[PDB]
């Protein structure tokens, strides 16, 4: 039981790491989308 | 672990959604820019005439 528990705990560490990586990528590309939509407004104005 | 992976998959799915939105709006703006530039060039040769 202890062996399997320790394996599960280190795999917990790994899963937390990957979760945080997912959060990082998601939020960075969210910022990218904000910027791009601002640019969209600007260039639609410019084409008009 | 189960709940951590739940958050993982939610984040990944929303991220792929947003990447597709990125490609969408990028193409939108590229075509908009090309249309504007062509209109301006029409204007310019109109001005030479």
């Amino acid at each position: 039981k202890k062996n399997r528990i320790a394996i599960l705990s280190q795999e917990l560490l790994a899963k937390k790491q990957r979760l945080n990586a997912a959060q990082k990528k998601y939020q960075a590309h969210q910022v990218k989308l904000k910027n791009e939509e601002i640019m969209a407004k600007q260039y639609e104005n410019d084409r008009s | 672990m189960n709940l951590i992976e739940t958050n993982i998959m939610k984040l990944h799915t929303e991220t792929k959604k947003l990447w597709e939105d990125l490609v969408h709006q990028k193409s939108e703006h590229t075509t908009i820019e090309k249309t504007a530039t062509n209109l301006n060039k029409q204007a310019n040769q109109i001005s030479i005439e």
